[PDB]
């Protein structure tokens, strides 16, 4: 086929050439255990999907047709926040306390400047790999980026433990490389 | 039991009916239905 | 393989849990035994019963020989099993889970049940039950015609039965149900002699749908399985007429 | 065109094999050569529909598992159609005694899974409503007490019913543990159950209402957790053809513990005696005349109670009358009985 032929020599064409030292940032990303711990912290703090929202919706909403208005009360909810211009929003507050950055995005420039500008905000963002995990702890198809700012008093701990996790596996390890010309070597 | 299973299950069908003390536990049985279930598809 | 470095330190904090409820269920059934109650909990033992958030009743023990059904469940999530357990469990033949086994309930059977409590499930039977389960599972180890004889075989010949329990008169395996049902005049004799049960899981499992009923089962056994390590623990029971309803 | 591969059907139909081969044993299509005419009736159904929509559901449950997301994949279990059989049963048996007619093979499996003992493949609740309407299905019998012949065998206990025109030839083998075969497949056995199932449910439904009487059996749970049988049902309100319905009327057993209770009881059941078994008993004796058991050696040796081997009642329904007990006194040699085939 064509597209099969193309989706293999893409990948080809872009490791032979030099790539600039503002990509390939990406792919130096985080290893196993540590994504594998983001992924149980962020699964803690799932959005309300609209099943769950349309549901508590008709729980109060009935409450009130009886009325039966039992209380006005609820702390706030706590999500994760994954709208990209959402996302820079909650930057430059600052309010992102971690950041979850795709590799694979086909517009890569709508990303590219998330790693500098959290570098600049000293926002603790972390590269992870593959978008459809961000949609899947999100409820979207994909994600490509995962703000989280407030977090459970039980759950702070484990938070600022997490961040230093990731300054030292992250910032320590790449941060030079990261100003290196990946790719060049042919195929 | 020499001949063909076919041939072995209505050949071993009649046996030595001793009392109501003891029945064998009819492991030919859920064959025959499987076998009869074959006839039917 | 590696391994990994999480489940080996889980391993090791469940078994520091469980040998210390063991160690403290052993210290207070040594002081109740020996009879020198002066600094414990309490003197004597009760007994839980989960019926249908669902009603939880609990009752004293009584020094009373009452015929249970024990089923063994798959332990705690990351449990070495520790060798007092497995002592326990080796001679009442419930490794190899999905087993139980009829018992009989004395004061002195009483205090390994406090042991074992976090690995099997208890509860009152019926003799719809004990019917059901002896009329549709159950072999014996049996001495044939010529074998090597690691040879079981299912419950059909009742003269099989009055052979080698003729010296007691026991015939017929309803009569077997009916005198683990009566324990007139011998239950060891049946209860050494129907030595293997074995009990289909519940949810096949690998699969699409089969997942969801695992995590239902999940929950609810999480429901219902309590895990007090207080050495104190009441006796949790439950209907096994609905247990076995789902696992025969 | 007369002829159609399995697989050119099965393509045109888009469904997959074994659901081509459930709806083939479903709807009673038969022959690797099919007529064309049936595939095109079979080429509309909902059912294949359905089919295919739960094909698509456990896709979509795939990807709720996948993603992880527990509560959807909830909502998708809960808010599930199911297919039912029922339509096809009705349009395939318009005519009830033709359901009369094709009940004999539809009772035989059921009565063979109610046997069965619980499995992987097998569910249990598969099970419980197999013996569940096979207790019911004894239990409807004990009420006009119809049915006059009887069979003893190494294989099986093969009764026919004298019920709203033809005997009805059903059959239950022992409550035995069966080693289970291997050999065996249950994918077909399993749609056979289901068709089986519904088709004798609404059978029922139709010779419970036609009886006059509910078609929920209600049952008292201390009294099945005596016996799981029929009697364990209570039945509702809302003569008995001679001999055999009423035939040892006013009669009080004593079966012992040693008997098999089963067939026994339904054999009391039909002839519309008592039962008084001591193995009901230790579970927890003025009008007992009678005991059916198998032993050598009979204890208390009550010369007011007649003591019997249990064949008397399996020559006494194949004749329809009674007969002298002195063969059936133990320990007395039995005639061998060949049953009226």
């Amino acid at each position: 086929p064509e597209y099969v032929r193309v989706q293999r020599q893409k990948k080809i064409l872009s490791i032979r050439l030099k790539v600039p030292p503002t990509i390939a940032q990406f792919q130096y990303t985080l290893d196993r255990n540590t994504a594998a711990e983001t992924f149980k912290l962020f699964n803690k703090y799932r959005p309300e999907t609209a099943a769950e929202k349309k549901e508590r919706l008709t729980k109060e909403a009935a409450a009130v047709a009886e009325g039966k208005s039992k209380q006005d009360a609820s702390p706030k909810p706590y999500a994760v926040k994954y709208g990209l211009n959402h996302v820079v929003a909650l930057i430059e507050n600052k309010k992102a306390k971690l950041v979850l950055i795709a590799n694979d995005v086909d517009p890569i420039e709508l990303v590219v400047f998330l790693p500098a500008l959290c570098k600049k905000m000293g926002v603790p963002y972390a590269i992870v790999k593959g978008k459809a995990r961000l949609g899947t702890l999100v409820n979207q198809k994909t994600s490509a980026v995962a703000a989280l700012t407030e977090v459970r008093a039980e759950d702070e701990a484990a938070l600022a433990k997490l961040v230093s996790t990731i300054d030292a596996n992250f910032a320590d390890k790449y941060d030079e490389v990261k100003k290196h010309w990946g790719g060049g070597i042919l195929g | 039991x020499x001949x063909x299973x076919x041939x072995x299950x209505x050949x071993x069908x009649x046996x030595x009916x001793s009392a109501l003390r003891k029945v064998p536990g009819y492991g030919e049985s859920i064959r025959e239905r499987f076998e009869r279930s074959l006839d039917l598809y | 393989k590696f391994v990994r470095a999480e489940s080996i330190v889980a391993k090791t904090l469940a078994t520091s849990r469980e040998k210390e409820r063991i160690k403290r269920v052993s210290i207070l059934e040594d002081k109740k035994a020996k009879n020198e109650t002066q600094h414990i909990a309490s003197g004597k033992d009760f007994i839980l019963k989960i019926t249908e958030g669902l009603i939880r009743e609990k009752t004293t023990y009584d020094g009373k020989p009452a015929l249970l059904f024990i089923v063994r469940v798959r332990g705690p999530l990351a449990v070495n099993i520790p060798n007092k357990a497995f002592k326990i469990l080796s001679l009442l033949r419930l490794v190899e889970t999905n087993t139980g086994v009829f018992v009989k309930l004395t004061k002195n059977v009483y205090p390994l049940l406090k042991v074992i409590a976090p690995y099997v499930v208890i509860g009152k039977p019926s003799l719809s039950s004990i019917r059901s389960l002896i009329q549709k599972r159950g072999r014996i180890i049996y001495k044939g015609e010529n074998e090597a004889e690691p040879h079981e075989i299912v419950l059909n010949d009742n003269n099989i039965v009055e052979e080698q329990l003729g010296d007691h008169g026991i015939i017929c395996v309803e009569d077997i149900i009916h005198e683990i049902a009566t324990m007139g005049e011998s239950f060891s004799v049946c209860n050494f002699f129907l030595q293997p049960f074995k009990l289909n899981r519940e949810v096949s499992g690998f699969g699409s749908l089969n997942r969801l009923r695992k995590i239902k089962q999940r929950e609810a056994e999480s429901r219902t399985r309590q895990f007090s390590n207080a050495a104190t623990a009441p006796v949790i029971e439950v209907d096994i007429d609905s247990l076995l309803a789902k696992l025969n | 065109r007369n002829f159609i591969t399995r697989s050119q059907a099965v393509r045109k139909l888009q469904v997959s094999l074994a659901d081509f081969r459930r709806l083939c044993i479903f709807k009673g299509i038969y022959p690797t050569f099919y007529y064309a005419k049936d595939i095109q009736y079979l080429m509309h159904e909902p059912v294949l529909a359905k089919f295919r929509e739960h094909k698509t559901f456990a896709r979509k449950l795939t990807r709720a598992l996948g993603r992880g997301e527990v509560s959807s994949a909830k909502r998708l279990e809960e808010n599930r159609d199911s297919y039912t059989l029922d339509h096809i049963i009705k349009e395939r048996y318009p005519s009830f005694p033709d359901a009369i007619r094709d009940i004999d093979d539809a009772l035989n499996m059921l009565f063979l899974f109610s046997n069965l003992p619980s499995t992987n493949q097998v569910s249990s609740k598969i099970i419980n409503d197999a013996q569940k309407i096979c207790n019911q299905w004894l239990a409807y019998v004990a009420k006009e007490r119809l049915v006059r012949k009887v069979f003893v065998s190494i294989k099986g206990v093969y009764y026919q019913a004298n019920i709203k025109g033809e005997e009805v030839r059903w059959l239950v083998p022992f409550k035995f543990p069966e080693n289970i075969p291997s050999d065996v497949d249950f994918r077909i056995m399993l749609t056979f159950l289901e068709f089986y199932s519904t088709l004798l449910h609404f059978v029922l439904y139709k010779l419970y209402t036609d009886s006059g009487l509910i078609y929920p059996p209600k049952l008292d749970l201390k009294k099945d957790k005596i016996i799981s049988g029929l009697s364990s049902y209570i039945l509702e309100s809302r003569k008995y053809d001679s001999p055999v319905a009423s035939l040892f009327s006013a009669f009080v057993f004593y079966v012992s513990r040693e008997v098999p209770i089963d067939i026994l009881e339904f054999l009391i059941l039909s002839c519309g005696g008592n039962v008084i078994s001591e193995a009901a008993m230790d579970q927890i004796m003025s009008k007992v005349t009678h005991q059916i058991v198998d032993r050598p050696v009979l204890k208390n040796k009550v010369a007011g109670r007649t003591y019997i081997q249990p064949q008397w009642i399996f020559d006494c329904i194949n004749k329809g009358e009674l007969v002298p007990a002195n063969k059936y006194l133990p320990g007395e040699a039995l005639p061998p009985h060949l049953s009226p085939w």
